[PDB]
């Protein structure tokens, strides 16, 4: 477990009140257009499975289905979004902590640099 | 003509010889030389210059791009991914010249050889000079980089031989 046991994790708490600074995804993220593709999909397999036209029969069905996942998709990016950001701001903290341990290292161009010449023949 | 710069592909002055006949006969190389010229030349002129004059209406202009000089790899910082690539892209297009130049040299030889025809094993021996230095040279630079060439691996071998010469330079002080 890397990130549990984080210090001022909330249990069972999807998304903590820190998450409300980062950008909340575009309603036209292309995950979210492929979340509600998937509803789609899920859509036209309960009509063929059911045995019903598979592009006309329940419209209503369709659109809560499409609805359903795109609003699980969207509260899913935000956790994600969350997440990642979490991950790189612990992880530039740790860098600025530890300058022993990530040093800056002397820059020496190509001209500098001795490279092995391997010929190809 | 002035299409091409005759300094970049040089031709020597033709020196054709006067025809000095020696018999009565007609010269039907002559005759059908003139029939040629009364039925294909004076059309195809006639044509040629009527479109001609059809270009000189719309005249309009194309331009050479010009390219500045960037840093070179040797310039270029260890694992500077911007000054690499444009390093990367000025070998390319340098490459690409000294390729054009050694096909320019190349066709000199050709041409002069062609030219010469019977006695060209002598007359040909400053065309010759020159594409053994050019192809020298770009042997040296461009021989053996592979597939995969990069500006990286041609400088590595540049250090290479600069260090072969230095050390038998030493060798040969000491
Ligand atoms: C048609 C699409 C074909 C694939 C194109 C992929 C790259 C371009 C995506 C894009 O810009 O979409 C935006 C565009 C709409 O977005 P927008 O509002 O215009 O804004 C543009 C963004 O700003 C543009 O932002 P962006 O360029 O930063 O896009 C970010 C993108 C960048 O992601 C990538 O570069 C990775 C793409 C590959 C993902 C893995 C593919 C695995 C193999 C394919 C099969 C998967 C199973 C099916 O990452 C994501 O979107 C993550 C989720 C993956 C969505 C795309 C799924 C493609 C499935 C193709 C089949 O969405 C689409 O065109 C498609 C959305 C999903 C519905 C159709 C799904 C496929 C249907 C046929 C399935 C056949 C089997
Ligand atoms: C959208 C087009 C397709 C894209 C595919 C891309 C991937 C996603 C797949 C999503 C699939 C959803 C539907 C699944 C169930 C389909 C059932 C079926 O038969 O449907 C027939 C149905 C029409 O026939 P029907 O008479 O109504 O059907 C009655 C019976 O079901 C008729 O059936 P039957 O009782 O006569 O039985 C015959 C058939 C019955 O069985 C089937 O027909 C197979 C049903 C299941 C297929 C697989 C479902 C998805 C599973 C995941 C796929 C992953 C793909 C990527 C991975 C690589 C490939 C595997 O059985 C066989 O033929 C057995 C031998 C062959 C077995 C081996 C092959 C199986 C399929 C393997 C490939 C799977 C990928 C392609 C799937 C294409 C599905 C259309 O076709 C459709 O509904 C096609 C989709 C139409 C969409 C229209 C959308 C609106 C208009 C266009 C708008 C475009 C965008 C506009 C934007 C704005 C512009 C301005
Ligand atoms: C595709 C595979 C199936 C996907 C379906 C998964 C269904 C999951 C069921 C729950 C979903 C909704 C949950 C929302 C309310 C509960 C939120 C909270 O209670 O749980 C959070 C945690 O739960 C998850 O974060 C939420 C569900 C995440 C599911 C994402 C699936 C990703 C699969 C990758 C493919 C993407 C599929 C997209 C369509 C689902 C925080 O709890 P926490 O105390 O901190 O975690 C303890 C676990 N420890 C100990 C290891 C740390
Ligand atoms: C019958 C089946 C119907 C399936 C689709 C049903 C839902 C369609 C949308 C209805 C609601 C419209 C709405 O309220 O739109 C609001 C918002 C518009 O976004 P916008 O304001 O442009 O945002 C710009 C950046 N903020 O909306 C959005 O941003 C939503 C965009 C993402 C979710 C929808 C993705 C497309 C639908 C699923 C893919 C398959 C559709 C197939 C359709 C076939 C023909 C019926
Ligand atoms: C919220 C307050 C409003 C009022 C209360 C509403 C309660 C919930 C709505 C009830 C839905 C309903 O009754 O009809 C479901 C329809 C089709 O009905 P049916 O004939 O298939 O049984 O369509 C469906 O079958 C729904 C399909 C959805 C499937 C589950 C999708 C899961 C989404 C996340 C997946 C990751």
């Amino acid at each position: 477990t890397m990130m549990s046991g984080r210090p001022g994790r909330v249990p069972l708490q999807f998304l903590p009140n820190e998450a409300r600074s980062l950008p909340p995804p575009k309603l036209t993220d292309p995950r979210l257009v492929y979340m509600g593709f998937l509803g789609y999909c899920s859509g036209l397999i309960d009509n063929a499975i059911r045995r019903r036209p598979v592009v006309s029969a329940g419209l209503h069905r369709q659109l809560l289905y499409v609805t359903s996942f795109v609003f699980f998709g969207y509260y899913l990016l935000k956790r994600q979004d969350y997440m990642y950001a979490l991950r790189d701001h612990d992880m530039f903290a740790y860098v600025k902590s530890h300058p022993e341990d990530f040093p800056e290292k002397d820059k020496k161009t190509y001209g500098e640099i001795l490279e092995e010449f391997h010929p190809v023949r | 003509p002035d299409s091409w710069d005759k300094d970049v592909y040089p031709e020597p002055p033709r020196r054709t010889p006067a025809p000095a006949p020696q018999t009565s006969l007609p010269n039907p190389v002559t005759y059908l030389t003139k029939i040629f010229d009364l039925l294909v030349d004076r059309p195809v002129t006639l044509a040629r210059e009527f479109i001609e004059q059809q270009h000189a209406k719309n005249r309009y202009y194309y331009y050479h791009r010009e390219f500045r000089r960037v840093p070179d790899i040797t310039e270029c910082e260890e694992k500077d991914i911007l000054c690499m690539f444009e390093a990367e892209m000025q070998w390319r297009r340098d490459y690409k010249v000294d390729q054009e130049i050694v096909n320019i040299i190349q066709e000199r030889l050709k041409a002069c050889q062609q030219r010469e025809g019977e006695s060209y094993r002598q007359n040909c021996a400053k065309e010759l000079e020159q594409f053994t230095q050019v192809s020298k040279a770009f042997q040296d630079r461009y021989s053996d980089l592979g597939a995969h060439y990069s500006a990286r691996k041609c400088l590595a071998k540049q250090k290479q031989r600069m260090l072969a010469e230095r050390k038998a330079a030493k060798e040969a002080a000491a």
